[PDB]
RNA sequence: CUGGUGAUAGCUGGUUGUCCAAGAUAGAAUCUUAGUUCAACUUUAAAUUUGCCCACAGAACCCUCUAAAUCCCCUUGUAAAUUU
RNA sequence: CCGAGCAGUACAUGCUAAGACUUCACCAGUCAAAGCGAACACUCAAUUGAUCCAAUAACUUGACCAACGGAACAAGUU
């Protein structure tokens, strides 16, 4: 019995007649590149992506970010080509490149990177950590406004937070310094949330900082709706992630419903949901920047639960499922002597009635 | 080698001439069957013997009612040469609680709910 | 031969019964009989069979 | 403690990793990718962007390959990625352009070998 | 097997079973692997590893050895520092 | 001779079957089924499950290792655009590695 | 067919499951019958006679 | 599997290869490059 | 001739009242194929919970191609099944 | 109808230990995560032989037991 294929065969297009006059791969790299291209296309037969690939919805994720900047491509290309010609005009650059001694300044490259494609890389990077999945239930946005947040450690050093870098709670015991480019007369709203810091509701999140109606770049003048609270990841609970949300306001907004007492050391009031918060403020508020970091447990976390939160610090542990053993049989034929130990509870001798 | 038979799906596709020949209606398929075994399971493969036991068709010439569903029909497509399949007719509708003791199945497939044993006055 | 098959007045044919396993007839038939349709028995060919 | 995709012994490359360094060099440009095992790309570094192109005399020489690693390593630290695997071919590994790219990643603070999974 | 002795009139025990097999009081019989001392130079370490292991017997072989030995070997012993003391009883066994 | 009996080699666990770590999935004389995700291969090309889960068979692109001379020499003579396919068997894990549980309140 | 494959699926799972639970109840209720003291004493009537 | 629609997906032998001069195409030609200098003959 | 001797015999023949119930054809080793042991099958008792039928899906390339099918298997019909 | 009763490379060809396959029984045979210890489950379709016994301080070794599941040792002829 035979069944016709449900679609085109893989190598159906190849002509078997003129096999001698067909160009060959001749190399492993050429076949490898072509092989990967066909592996990324859907097929009517069962594939590895069907069972192990991450399922996605056909509806494309909606964008809630700022409108993209308007740039004249024709003018941009003329200046870009001219600059390269002058760079190649120098006889020293060619010799340095030919002698394999040339190098580029790291600081200058990142300066242009953050302006052209930095926001685009951050959106892809934030998607990997599931920030869009948790905060906005899949909604994405491009961070058109770069956000520079750094925690003050001592008096001379700073701990920059770019995207998910490891930061200890000791460095984050005090409110960081927030700097971002903005025009005068604009209104902003900062927000810091702990997605994984919650101890009771997996879905809910903990509020650690909430500044509203920030005039321009002057963060201090912004209203303190909720006082800053350092992250408190429990010991043995893994690695948590805290995200800085930078909102842009078009008109002044009233946050009386979201107001919290100062200080706010109750976790019930610290409970916060980004999805519901942005849902009722999406009309006149739109996210513009994004920053986040990863935080572990240290000794400073113990001070937060005892003194600040006035509670006992919880300790978690990574528990693995018990090993699988088949149902015990009366006659374990050909099994080794250690068969009976796998089904024994205690290692100490027993005597029954004796 | 003698093995099981795979019936093509084209066999169970009624033509327009068949609907006016047996009195069926493709738009309103019947709900229940009336299967009656008319052939012996002896000298037949063992798998056909089992299906007769599954359907409760042990004794021949004994009507049994089954549901017109693909899973039940799947078993009937294997022992179709041993049974007679007839749709169940309900001129008075489904039997009620007061009609359980007065039902009667006729050879035409109709299940009457008033079996009076009296000649028609008409 | 094709005309004979088309205008045949018998509603029952070897091909129809064999493929549909009517009356359990495949118990006494052959796997090749589903394709021969009764036109070939052993090494002999019967042109009169439709 | 996260499980790695073991297997694929009869094919190339392996899948037993959490992150992988994949370098793509075309006729005119050189690009390096850091991607998770599931296929999602974490960070990227290519010569097609004007930020790197404006300082490169040529985007297809050894200098371009070395400069990609220094920028990519800086982005990996900011992103938080420190361990990744590299699966080159015998001819790519012997190439001078890949040796300098690996040197930049190691000098940039990124380790070219992941720690073993903890089973117990 | 001598079902009735010619002097005492009681069943005898085959000494071939005692010199080869060990009986646990739970009812299991422990034996060695046939060939764990023969031609070890041509056997792989994995094969030799399971040759020097003490294995059990199935339902039929265990019942066979029970009929070939008397009740003296089915008693419960309390040897001091017995390596197999913990194996005389079954734990978490259902049906 | 020729009095040799069959080796009883083939598929031991079919599609959708629940398997545990170490279970043998298929025994084969040659690489009829290639090891996929969470599937190991022994000396005798025996496929065993590396994780507890569900067994799946898929058709995947066969990419030889550069060291393997015979398989690499086969793809160098293929017409451009042709891609080789082979059957792969995967095990989809069902349980996670572990869970975090509260152990004390200090 | 009156119903399709999808419509039919799961439409009898409750009754099928309950029918097997009745099989388990009878299977696991197997036990020796109760032994009464009246039955033992009734055998003394075999020697019952007239005065 | 043979009964499955994806039968023969792994086939590769038909993609691998297993003289008379016609009136329209020359069969076999040998190009002789004779010179006293070995470098030019090898280069040409 | 008596005794050991009721020698032994994988061989031949025989193997006594009534009634009911379940019940047949895979193999392996053997100085073994007129036998026996094990397994399969069959019987009884007991424990337990799934068993059978089976929707898609799934099971290989070769020496070029090619049959009836089979395994697996949710539903559903049914009441068997595994273990001791 | 063609073979096999080996050979080569190792010297962790070390020690342990979940879960499985199994030549239709048994015997025997095969794969193997993790762990310890080191490095940075060898190739090969078959390439083999049980118990007793003997040798040995010990580790280990011993049959064309080829009638190859092998009786410690016995041919003709009526
Ligand atoms: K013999
Ligand atoms: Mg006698
Ligand atoms: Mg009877
Ligand atoms: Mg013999
Ligand atoms: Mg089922
Ligand atoms: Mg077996
Ligand atoms: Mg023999
Ligand atoms: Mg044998």
């Amino acid at each position: 019995r035979r069944t016709p294929p449900l679609g085109p065969m893989p190598n159906s297009d190849i002509d078997l007649s003129n096999l001698e006059r067909l160009e060959k791969y001749r190399s492993f790299d050429r076949y490898r590149r072509r092989a990967e291209q066909e592996a990324q296309a859907p097929h009517w037969w069962r594939t590895y992506r069907e069972y192990f690939g991450e399922k996605t919805d056909p509806k494309e994720k909606i964008d809630i970010g700022l409108p993209p900047p308007k740039v004249s491509r024709t003018q941009q290309l003329l200046e870009r080509k001219q600059a390269i010609q002058e760079l190649r005009a120098n006889v020293e650059e060619e010799r340095a490149a030919r002698l394999r001694t040339a190098s580029v300044p790291l600081d200058a490259v990142r300066a242009e990177w953050e302006r052209t494609c930095g926001p685009y890389h951050k959106q892809r990077l934030a998607e990997y950590y599931g920030l869009y999945r948790d905060l906005f239930h899949g909604a994405t946005f491009v961070p058109r406004v770069p956000l520079h947040v750094a925690y003050a450690v001592g008096e001379d050093d700073l701990m920059p937070v770019y995207c998910g870098n490891e930061v200890t709670p000791t460095e984050a015991a005090q409110a960081p310094e927030v700097t971002y480019e903005a025009e005068e007369g604009s209104l902003w709203t900062l927000l810091l949330t702990s997605l994984d810091g919650h101890l009771l509701e997996p879905d809910a999140e903990y509020l650690h900082w909430l500044l509203t109606n920030i005039p321009g770049n002057r963060v201090a003048e912004g209203q303190v709706t909720c006082p800053y609270l350092p992250p408190f990841p429990a010991r043995g609970s893994g690695i948590h992630r805290l995200a800085f949300l930078l909102f842009k306001q078009d008109q002044p907004i009233d946050f009386s419903e979201d107001a919290r007492p100062s200080p706010c050391y109750q976790l019930a009031q610290r409970t916060f949901r980004t999805f519901d918060f942005y849902k009722k403020h999406q009309e006149t508020m739109t996210p513009a920047g994004l920053s986040f970091f990863q935080c572990r447990w240290d000794d400073s976390v113990t001070y937060i639960f005892h003194q600040l939160l006035d509670m006992r610090e919880p300790v978690f542990e990574f528990v693995r499922p018990p090993p699988y053993h088949p149902k015990q049989k009366r006659f374990p034929h050909r099994q080794p002597l250690r068969y009976l130990d796998r089904y024994r509870d205690s290692h100490e001798p027993t005597y029954g009635i004796y | 080698k003698f093995t099981r038979s795979r019936i093509p799906e084209k066999v169970f596709q009624a033509s327009p001439e068949d609907h006016e020949k047996y009195g069926g209606d493709p738009q309103n398929p019947h709900k229940l069957h009336i299967v009656t075994r008319i052939k012996s399971t002896r000298r037949r493969p063992y798998w056909e013997k089992d299906i007769i036991k599954m359907l409760g068709l042990e004794k021949a010439h004994t009507p049994q009612v089954h549901k017109n569903i693909p899973s039940v029909n799947a078993k009937l497509k294997v022992v179709k040469h041993l049974i007679r399949i007839k749709p169940l007719k309900l001129p008075q509708g489904l039997p009620a609680e007061e009609n359980m003791s007065n039902t009667c199945l006729k050879s035409t497939g109709e299940l009457v709910v008033q079996w009076h044993l009296k000649p028609v006055e008409q | 031969q094709e005309e004979r098959e088309r205008n045949n007045q018998n509603p029952w044919t070897f091909e129809r019964i064999a493929t549909a396993n009517m009356l359990g007839i495949r118990k006494v038939l052959s796997p090749y009989d589903l394709t021969h349709k009764g036109k070939y028995w052993g090494k002999f060919y019967m042109p009169k069979r439709v | 403690v996260a499980r790695k995709e073991r297997g694929w012994r009869t094919v190339f490359p392996s899948r037993e990793f959490w992150h992988r360094l994949r370098v793509i060099r075309t006729q005119h440009h050189v690009e390096a990718l850091v991607e998770h095992q599931n296929g999602k790309v974490v960070v990227s570094a290519s010569t097609r962007e004007w930020a790197i192109k404006k300082h490169l005399y040529s985007t297809r020489n050894v200098v371009a390959c070395e400069s990609i690693g220094r920028v990519l390593a800086q982005r990996c630290l900011e992103a938080g990625i420190n361990f990744m695997v590299y699966q080159p071919t015998p001819w790519e590994a012997a190439s001078d352009s890949m040796k300098r790219l690996q040197s930049a990643m190691t000098e940039g603070g990124v380790v070219l070998r992941e720690p073993q999974r903890i089973y117990e | 097997l001598t079902y009735f002795s010619a002097r005492k009139g009681k069943r005898k025990t085959v000494k071939a079973v005692i010199d080869r097999f060990l009986r646990l009081h739970c009812g299991l019989w422990v034996r060695r692997k046939a060939g764990y001392k023969k031609k070890l130079w041509k056997k792989t370490p994995a094969r030799k590893k399971r040759l020097r292991e003490f294995v059990f017997c199935n339902k039929t072989q265990s019942k066979l050895l029970d009929k070939m030995t008397t009740s003296f070997w089915k008693r419960r012993n309390w040897y001091v520092d017995d390596p197999y003391q913990k194996y005389h009883d079954r734990t978490n066994l259902k049906v | 001779g020729g009095k040799s009996s069959g080796r009883r080699q083939g598929i031991k666990k079919m599609e959708g079957h629940y398997v545990h770590a170490g279970n043998i999935i298929a025994t084969q004389r040659h690489f009829r089924w290639h090891p996929g995700a969470h599937v190991g291969v022994g000396k005798n090309k025996c496929l065993y499950a590396l994780e507890e889960g569900i067994v799946r068979y898929t058709k995947e692109v066969y990419v030889p290792h550069p060291r393997n001379t015979e398989a690499v020499d086969l793809i160098t003579r293929l017409p451009k655009g042709a891609v080789l396919y082979k059957t792969f068997v995967h095990v989809v894990p069902a349980k996670p590695e572990g869970t975090f549980k509260l152990v004390a309140m200090l | 067919p009156y119903m399709t494959r999808e419509q039919e699926r799961g439409h009898a799972a409750v009754r099928r499951r309950e029918a097997f639970e009745a099989i388990k109840a009878a299977a696991t209720s197997k036990f020796p019958p109760h032994r009464f003291i009246a039955d033992q004493l009734d055998h003394l009537n075999v020697t019952k006679k007239w005065s | 599997y043979k009964t499955k629609p994806t039968h023969g997906i792994g086939k590769y032998k038909h993609l691998i290869k297993a003289n008379l001069g016609t009136d329209y195409e020359y069969g076999v030609l040998n190009i002789h490059l004779t010179a006293y200098d070995m470098t030019l003959a090898e280069s040409y």
